[PDB]
């Protein structure tokens, strides 16, 4: 197992060279996950618990009253249950055209709208960007990640699955 | 009555090596634990420590030396540590970034297998030129010299003025092919250096066609960038080490360890040859013992603490390799060729989680030796740990003692990490990881020797470093070699192998002489005059080099050498030239018949292709004091009973075996000492397993027999 102040920095992205390659190369701790759950508990604004990050700002979490699962973003909004696709609920800016393109990239440099569109996935509230996709145009919006948590925390973790209400 | 004249240093070890040798012959090794922040201090104990062994003080022996040298990690430390001056770099416009690009492969240069196609494990040092502090110039010159687009002074001057501006406190200047055409960079050179003049301040310039003109620009401007970051620096490093010595006694000029195999003053004006920190020297050892011995064939074998060494001499000569890289740097050095094959004694012993199976090292516990260490830290096991539990060390005579170890430890240790887990016991795991490693190194030097065309047959093996002896029944058995050596000075023969080094200074330069079979006298004419002015080139640095050192050009002897090729195959060795110049049709034959002759003697000659000429040498050797070698004559072939030290029972092949005890320093030039023994020093130990024999020349040499 690693010092909790070395997995903190490898949160904060500030940890030194040779504990990252010791992380790399040497064999994964099997305690990484609580500690990097707890790590992330006790910096949300927010005492609901998270249950697996889906990216650096959004999380899985537990409703403390409800119970119900949902995703959240960092700020503390809540998009949907943890089934669905936080994506729909979410506020899009899709750049189709030269003119969008060429704020983001040099020209020709660009992709070309009319191949490949490239669309920015916000959080209502604090304006976040949480996931950028980059299809073709008409590209149904990608449903990324739907995890077996159940059998993740049961059968890998050997933890509690946490209470759970329906939607 | 005693007279101790040559001192040999190895720091880039385990710990701190010294090996001093008296007017007979007369030996002692010292151990002690380096102090990188200031080598000095581990320099000192550890010559206390080996003095000690005779009685000595070092104040005594310090006024007796007549010469000593230096191999370490000085300059290594500089380079990786970034302590250099802020130096700039003049290269061709639209080019500026090639540099610290590190050509891409410096993001996974030194690293295991597994860390190199591990991606995410890959990562870029610093440059040791940043950006803003360099400048490019307009010009291009072809592979044959051709000026593409010439030289644009103007972008030179702004060049040059923009890096004196910027303060710089050195300025290198690289530009494409100027190994081919120098004409250009040497413009460049003189530019930068009126406008330096012009400014007063003193900045340096180097013109890689002036310090190391090879193919490579990655390879050349990183090595030209070192005589400006890091030269200079490391001249006061060694200042302070040789201060130190010389503030105690000494009266002699140190001389440290070149990449090449010969040694050269820290005032050299190329010290980024003295990068090298690995045990090279072990090289330089057995060869000097070898031409004194009748020794052309030798397998060289460093069984450190933190590393596996392994290396051969053919026909007297060892390989040298041209292009290497060193402290994850690209560089044009050429460097005594060693491959590594572990992590020494003190490699750590795991078990793969997905696997179970058994891996050693890539990393080791070194000085910290294993668990047996309490006081050390070390949480996991290591091969060192195996050698207790299986009864090949002595817990309390770790460095005559110093290091307090405790048996007990390894075999709590290596019970719950190795052997339960794999159903085993704890003697039959410990046996069964010194069985692995035995036969990684007995075929990785079977292997090495097939690789030259040879069998180890007509081969000697040396097996020296603190646990080479430990294993060289083991990874020697079967092959067959003619003869097995174990030197009585194991622990420090790196060490000694660096004062048996000659006072050798090497330059070198890149050719491309393209000769068919057959071709008029003009031709060849020609090819010995391209060779010849390349030779004058580098005659000029070596013998400025040793002028500076207080030797003139009839106190040194050249050495012009070449590296040659039947066109189209490459070759691994260097022709010493049969001729002190080159200049007719004639001459030049005599140099490619020099090449059939050595190419015939090492190894499938293929002279209907022609020959290519691709870098010219010249070496220039003064002669040193070097390490006496014994000559005693030979006692009676029983050990005197004083050196027997009692009994210790070890484990091998499902047996446990009373084995007897023998003080080395203790046994006589003649003796023989049947297995199963434990020949013990206070910094090596020497296993003997039944089965086994060995016997005491009049060198302090041990042989080892299988019987
Ligand atoms: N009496 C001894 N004292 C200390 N180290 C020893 C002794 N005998 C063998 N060694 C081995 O020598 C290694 C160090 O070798 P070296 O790096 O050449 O100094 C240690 O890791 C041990 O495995
Ligand atoms: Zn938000």
């Amino acid at each position: 197992a690693y010092t909790r102040s070395k997995i903190v920095d490898l949160v904060d992205g500030k940890i030194d060279p040779d504990t990252l390659h010791q992380m790399l190369s040497t064999p994964k701790d099997p305690e990484r996950f609580v500690t990097y759950v707890e790590i992330l508990q006790e910096r949300m604004p927010w005492d609901d618990k998270i249950i697996l990050p889906l990216g650096p700002k959004l999380f899985i979490v537990q409703q403390k009253v409800s119970k119900k699962w949902t995703v959240r973003c960092e700020c503390g909004h809540d998009f949907c249950d943890w089934k669905d696709n936080w994506k729909l609920s979410a506020r899009v800016h899709v750049r189709d055209t030269p003119q969008k393109m060429e704020e983001i990239y040099p020209r020709l440099m660009a992709p070309t709208p009319s191949w490949q569109v490239i669309r920015e996935y916000f959080c209502p509230e604090c304006g976040t960007l949480h996931d950028v996709e980059a299809p073709t145009p008409w590209y149904p919006v990608i449903h990324d990640f739907s995890p077996d948590i159940e059998g993740f925390y049961q059968e890998w973790l050997g933890l509690p699955v946490p209470e759970r209400a329906d939607a | 009555l005693r007279n101790v004249q040559v001192l040999g240093i190895d720091a880039g070890g385990t710990m701190t090596d010294t090996f001093f040798v008296d007017q007979d012959g007369d030996f002692v090794v010292g151990k002690a634990q380096s102090t990188p922040q200031n080598e000095a201090l581990g320099l000192i104990a550890s010559s206390e420590d080996g003095l000690a062994n005779w009685g000595m003080s070092l104040h005594e022996a310090l006024a007796q030396l007549q010469t000593g040298v230096y191999s370490g990690t000085a300059m290594l430390n500089r380079v990786v540590q970034r302590k250099g001056l802020k130096c700039g770099l003049i290269v061709n416009r639209g080019m500026e970034d090639f540099h610290r690009m590190g050509r891409a492969v410096q993001s996974h240069l030194g690293y295991a297998y597994e860390d190199r196609i591990h991606l995410n494990t890959h990562r870029y040092d610093p440059p040791l030129v940043p950006r803003h502090l360099t400048r490019g110039v307009v010009e291009r010159t072809d592979m044959i010299g051709t000026q593409v687009i010439p030289l644009r002074e103007d972008t030179a001057r702004d060049a040059a003025r923009d890096l004196i501006a910027a303060d710089a406190e050195g300025i290198v200047i690289s530009l494409l092919h100027s190994y081919k055409n120098p004409e250009n960079e040497r413009r460049v050179r003189d530019i930068v250096l009126e406008e330096v003049e012009k400014s007063g301040k003193k900045i340096p310039v180097f013109a890689s066609a002036d310090y190391y003109p090879v193919r490579k620009e990655t390879h050349r401007t990183n090595t030209t960038i070192l005589e400006g970051y890091a030269a200079e620096p490391s001249r006061q490093t060694l200042s302070k080490i040789s201060n130190a010595f010389k503030e105690r006694g000494t009266k002699f000029d140190f001389r440290v360890m070149a990449t090449h195999g010969g040694t050269i003053s820290w005032k050299a004006k190329e010290l980024a040859r003295t990068i090298v920190s690995g045990p090279i020297g072990g090289v330089i050892g057995a060869k000097y013992l070898g031409e004194v011995l009748g020794y052309k064939n030798i397998a060289c074998s460093d069984i450190g603490g933190t590393s596996f060494d392994v290396a051969l001499i053919t026909q007297g000569e060892m390989t040298i390799k041209n292009d290497p890289d060193m402290a994850r740097l690209v560089l044009s050095l050429p460097l005594v060729a060693m491959d590594s094959v572990g992590a020494g004694a003190g490699s750590f012993i795991r078990l793969d989680p997905y696997t179970r199976a058994i891996k050693l090292g890539p990393d080791s516990a070194g000085y910290r030796v294993g668990v047996c260490w309490k006081e050390s830290g070390i949480e996991t096991v290591t091969i060192s740990d195996c050698h207790m539990v299986l009864g090949y060390l002595n817990p309390d005579n770790f460095l005559g003692g110093a290091v307090k170890l405790d048996r007990q430890r390894s075999v709590d240790a290596i019970k719950a990490q190795i052997a339960d887990p794999l159903g085993l016991s704890v003697e039959d795991a410990a046996a069964g990881v010194i069985e692995l490693l035995d036969s990684d190194l007995r075929d990785y030097l079977r292997s090495m020797i097939s690789g030259k065309g040879y069998s180890p047959a007509s081969f000697v093996c040396f097996s020296y470093g603190g646990a080479g002896p430990v294993h060289t029944y083991g990874y020697t058995e079967g092959l067959g070699f003619e003869d097995v050596i174990v030197p009585a000075w194991a622990a420090g023969f790196s060490a000694f192998g660096c004062a048996a080094a000659d006072f050798e200074y090497r330059y070198d330069k890149s050719l491309d002489i393209n000769m068919p079979t057959e071709t008029p006298d003009t031709d060849k004419e020609k090819a010995a005059a391209t060779l010849q002015a390349a030779w004058e080139e580098l005659t000029k640095n070596v013998l400025e080099e040793f002028k500076l050192n207080g030797y003139s050009a009839d106190q040194v002897t050249l050495q012009p050498g070449y590296r040659m090729q039947y066109r189209g195959q490459l070759n691994d060795l260097e022709i010493e030239s049969p001729l002190a110049q080159a200049h007719t049709a004639a001459d030049w034959d005599q140099l490619t018949d020099a090449f059939n002759a050595t190419y015939g003697r090492v190894y499938a000659r293929s002279p209907e292709l022609g020959y290519s000429v691709t870098g010219a040498i010249m070496r220039g050797m003064v002669p040193i004091p070097k390490p006496k070698i014994p000559k005693e004559p030979e006692e009676g072939e029983t050990p005197p009973e004083s050196a027997k030290i009692g009994t210790r029972k070890f484990y091998r092949k499902k047996r446990w075996v009373d084995a007897q005890l023998y003080h080395m320093e203790s046994l006589r030039p003649g003796n023989r000492v049947m297995g199963p023994a434990v020949i013990e020093s206070d910094a090596t130990t020497f296993v003997v397993p039944d089965g086994f024999e060995t016997w005491l020349d009049g060198h302090r040499l041990f042989h080892l027999r299988e019987v």
